[PDB]
RNA sequence: UUAAAUCCUUUAACGAGGAUCCAUUGGAGGGCAAGUCUGGUGCCAGCAGCCGCGGUAAUUCCAGCUCCAAUAGCGUAUAUU
RNA sequence: GAAACCAAAGUCUUUGGGUUCCGGGGGGAGUAUGGUUGCAAAGCUGAAACUUAAAGGAAUUGACGGAAGGGCACCACCAGG
């Protein structure tokens, strides 16, 4: 409740393969 | 190596392996095979009249185009056996001189004998120097009007002027026609210099375009632009972008007669419907008593002028004081910085490059390896040959979806440049170029602001954010564009595969365009973070060994106990922490590895990801030509 | 790597922020840097240092009295 | 990691420099070099002063 | 003047008050001549032929002022004495 | 003579009795290669790229001794309160 927080992983763009 | 005769064999084996590559090199541009060679004329002076140079320039054969306002000819020697294709431009309308700048082979200068050249004429060459210069050949008019007492001044008076930008180049005299013969004889022959940019697209020129409309309702058509293809084999499934219009796909090529041989209605190909590349800009998928209180209750027109003033103010106040914000006093600290947090080393301190991602980074490609996928292009581009048109054929394109006003523009006089793009080229994403300050302008530039990026072939309106160009993992914002730094500009934009020539412009006043950054295209990627810091500064007010007393920093209790974690530092090189709030306005215990001065500020540093702003649109306004104030 | 030769070498840019005004794959005059092959200072390994960059010298840069070409 | 260029540089703020009288040239300027070092002499008892000597 | 010129020389007329008809290139710790000046940076950027300087009072970095050397010239790389 | 020292390591800037071998900052390295000798092991001859601001020789003091001897102290002990 400082410098805490939960931040998920969401919404990343598609990435193009190699 | 021993041996003298065997050192010798060597030597001249060297020497047949370099000449045959040169002579490989120099045979492909204006012969009987290869594409014309182009040209374009700037008169870089107000007083040097252009039509009688292009006159005295134009007698081979010649093979005269009309256009709306522009002139341009095409002509043909066996003396020399070449072909030439002249063009010429006004300086300061940027549109025409820039747009065509970057087909034309060799741009042939035109120079006022007393003065070196206009204020136009050198925004006009900052412009081509920072775009990418071609081979270039100066000349020069008003020579053999004067007396030779004051030619030979004048020579060299002109030779002094010229060193400030060509530091060693010779001058060549247009007077007399023989002088021409010898000018396209020293044109004929040059040391090319190559634009790797156009060497890696498949680049044309149009010769004549027509239009044929679907339905004149609809304002659309298929449009037929033919000439001759000069980078790469032109292969249809690629998309093609007109420069000034955007990129799309493009629907039959076919090979008509070549009309100007150097000595004197085939269908070639159409689209597959599955190895064309698709239009796809973006992603198409989205118990109390009454009375008691808690404290017991625990116990039971000039407005325009006046923004410039604030920003030169906001500019001056950035220098002097790198991200120094105020905290507002009416408002929480913990709330209006709700979103930034504190690193312990702006190096070392661990950032996740995809913590929190914006929506706009849901409507974006990534690359899983960009510089071994940009190799891999490149490979099939140089060691790869495509069933395409090769280069130097005079063919005729049927493109299939292009509004009107491009045919209008083609009858005002503006070029039409086609070239057809890489693969994976249409697609938007975060670019990010280097750039840096042009000397000429000294307007403050803030960084969310919007200009106007010529970045390789492209032209579009967007905001960027300045960053720091460092090789580390996080880099901080920059609130301004700084006179003296090379800075990191980030956009939204179809990505290209660097190299590529970088220009920013500042749309000024009456539609007029001012150079402000120039620079080049650096990796593409969205996963660069850009850290936008904020400092809040701090009067240790009560000073004792090695803690203190400081105010003014917060004005609330808990936001003391919100921004506890994150370490102080001091403008005199202290490092320290925050202990404890004593009051209940703002004003804390703080313990410091060494004792304070009262000439002392403590002040902490905040942090935040920012992300640029999604205001991409390729339409950009026609400048007016450039004057001086 | 050096144009007649083949061979490549480590220049010095010498000045701050003199690095940002070279690009990859530019036309770069190169000196010796004083010690005739000799490494100097602090740098190990570099006998090189870069004089002019797409032939305008690094000096005019550095002081901003001339503009680069690309 | 790390690697900056031109951070002090760009970090400094920009002072211009003031517009003076200029200098004498030549047999002018040496005229001056001598009539301050040799001419007007002021006697000093162990002579521990530099021309550019502050504070 | 000269083949004809140009230049030099000779000459009418115009052409000088410091915002000009404005002199640069390197340097200021020692070697090695000349600042413990001020501001900024903070083992970073950089300087430094060598010794070294820079990790918060930097005589060495980046600037301003001042000063020093040669001066229509002065740096740097390399071969050589 | 740099000195420790040396009747030679003296008769050397007041420098020439005759003559042989042999060194030229520290490393790479007495290594690679070639030649030659040897049954072999190896011997003799013998580099370069590259790296380094030192490596070394004589002397001169003595922080510190986990070096040794002595002395003193109920803010040390022994016998105790």
């Amino acid at each position: 409740s400082i410098c805490s927080t939960y931040s998920n992983l969401y919404n990343h763009p598609q990435l193009i393969k190699y | 190596e021993l041996s003298r005769v065997d050192q010798r064999h060597r030597a001249s084996q060297l020497r047949k392996q370099k000449k045959e590559a040169v002579l490989a090199e120099k045979r492909q541009l204006g012969g009987k095979d290869g594409p014309p060679h182009q040209v374009l004329v700037v008169p870089l002076h107000s007083r040097i009249s252009l039509p009688e140079a292009m006159q005295l320039l134009q007698d081979g054969t010649v093979h005269l185009n009309e256009l709306g306002n522009t002139q341009n000819f095409m002509l043909l020697c066996p003396r020399l056996k070449h072909r030439w294709f002249f063009t010429s431009a006004r300086p300061g309308d940027l549109h025409v001189v820039l747009d065509m700048a970057k087909v034309a082979d060799t741009i042939l200068f035109l120079l006022d004998p007393l003065e070196g050249w206009d204020s136009t004429g050198d925004y006009c060459l900052s412009c081509l120097f920072a775009q990418g210069l071609p081979t270039y050949t100066l000349a020069v008019q008003g020579i053999s009007g004067l007396p030779l007492k004051k030619q030979i001044d004048t020579r060299k008076k002109l030779s002094k002027a010229v060193e400030k930008r060509f530091p060693h180049d010779k001058l060549l005299l247009l007077d007399t026609q023989q002088e021409a013969g010898m000018l396209l004889r020293q044109l004929a022959n040059q040391k090319q210099q190559h634009l790797a940019f156009r060497d890696r697209r498949a680049y044309l020129f149009a010769h004549a375009v027509d239009f044929v409309p679907s339905e004149e309702n609809n304002l659309v058509g298929t449009l037929k632009i033919s000439g001759y293809v000069r980078g790469q084999t032109l292969n249809v499934n690629r998309l093609l972008h007109i420069v000034g219009y955007g990129d799309f796909q493009m629907k039959q090529i076919d090979a008509p007669g070549d009309p100007f041989p150097l000595n004197p209605k085939v269908l070639m190909k159409a689209d597959p419907g599955r190895q064309e590349s698709l239009q796809a800009e973006v992603i198409p998928d989205p118990k109390v008593p009454k009375g008691t209180s808690s404290y017991q209750a625990e116990w039971i027109d000039e407005e325009a002028e006046a923004k410039m003033l604030e920003k030169y103010k906001q500019e001056r106040l950035e220098e002097m004081f790198p991200d120094e914000v105020d905290t507002p006093r009416d408002v929480a600290a913990r709330i209006r910085f709700q979103k930034y947090r504190g690193l312990k080393s702006f190096r070392t301190s661990p950032w996740d490059p995809k913590e929190n991602l914006p929506q706009d980074y849901a409507r974006i490609f990534q690359f899983q390896n960009f510089t071994n996928t940009r190799k891999s292009i490149f490979k099939e581009v140089e060691e790869k040959e495509v069933e395409g048109a090769e280069v130097g054929w005079y063919v005729t394109l049927h493109v299939s979806e292009v509004p009107v006003s491009v045919v209008e523009c083609f009858r005002q006089g503006t070029p039409l440049i086609a070239f057809s793009l890489l693969p994976h080229e249409q697609k938007m994403s975060v670019l990010n170029m280097v750039v840096r300050r042009d000397p000429g302008n000294t307007e403050p530039v803030k960084a969310k602001e919007e200009l106007i990026f010529h970045c390789g072939f492209r032209r579009f309106r967007a905001s960027p954010l300045f960053s720091q160009h460092t090789a580390a993992d996080k880099h901080k914002l920059q609130r301004f564009l700084t006179a003296d730094m090379a800075l990191v500009a980030t956009v939204y934009a179809p990505i290209t595969f660097p190299p590529a020539s970088v220009l920013l412009f500042k749309q000024k006043s009456n539609g007029m365009h001012s150079l402000i950054a120039t620079g080049h295209l650096m990796s593409v990627d969205p996963d660069r973070m850009v850290i936008k810091r904020v400092v809040l500064s701090g009067h240790p007010f009560k000073i004792f060994t090695k803690m203190a007393v400081v105010r003014y920093m917060f004005f609330n209790r808990e936001d003391v106990l919100w921004f506890k974690p994150v370490e102080l530092r001091t403008k005199w090189g202290r490092r320290g922490h925050i202990k404890e709030p004593l009051g209940t306005h703002g004003h804390m215990k703080c313990s410091f590895d060494g004792k304070l001065k009262s000439q002392d500020t403590v002040l902490m540093n905040l942090y935040k990801r920012v992300f640029p702003k999604w205001t991409y649109d390729p339409y950009v306004p026609e400048p007016v030509p450039w004057l001086k104030s | 790597q050096l144009i007649k030769n083949g061979k490549k070498i480590t220049a010095f840019v010498p000045n701050d922020g003199c690095l940002n005004f070279i690009e990859e794959n530019d036309e770069v005059l190169v000196a010796g840097f004083g010690r005739k092959g000799h490494a100097v200072g602090d740098i190990p390994g570099v006998r090189f240092k870069v004089v002019k960059v797409a032939n305008v010298s690094l000096l005019a840069l550095y002081k901003g009295k001339k503009e680069r070409p690309r | 990691s790390l690697a900056r260029a031109g951070k002090v540089r760009g970090q400094t703020p920009k002072v211009a420099k003031q517009e003076k009288k200029k200098k004498k040239t030549g047999r002018a300027k040496r005229r001056m070099q001598y009539n301050r070092r040799f001419v007007n002499v002021v006697p000093t008892f162990g002579k521990k002063k530099g021309p550019n000597a502050n504070s």
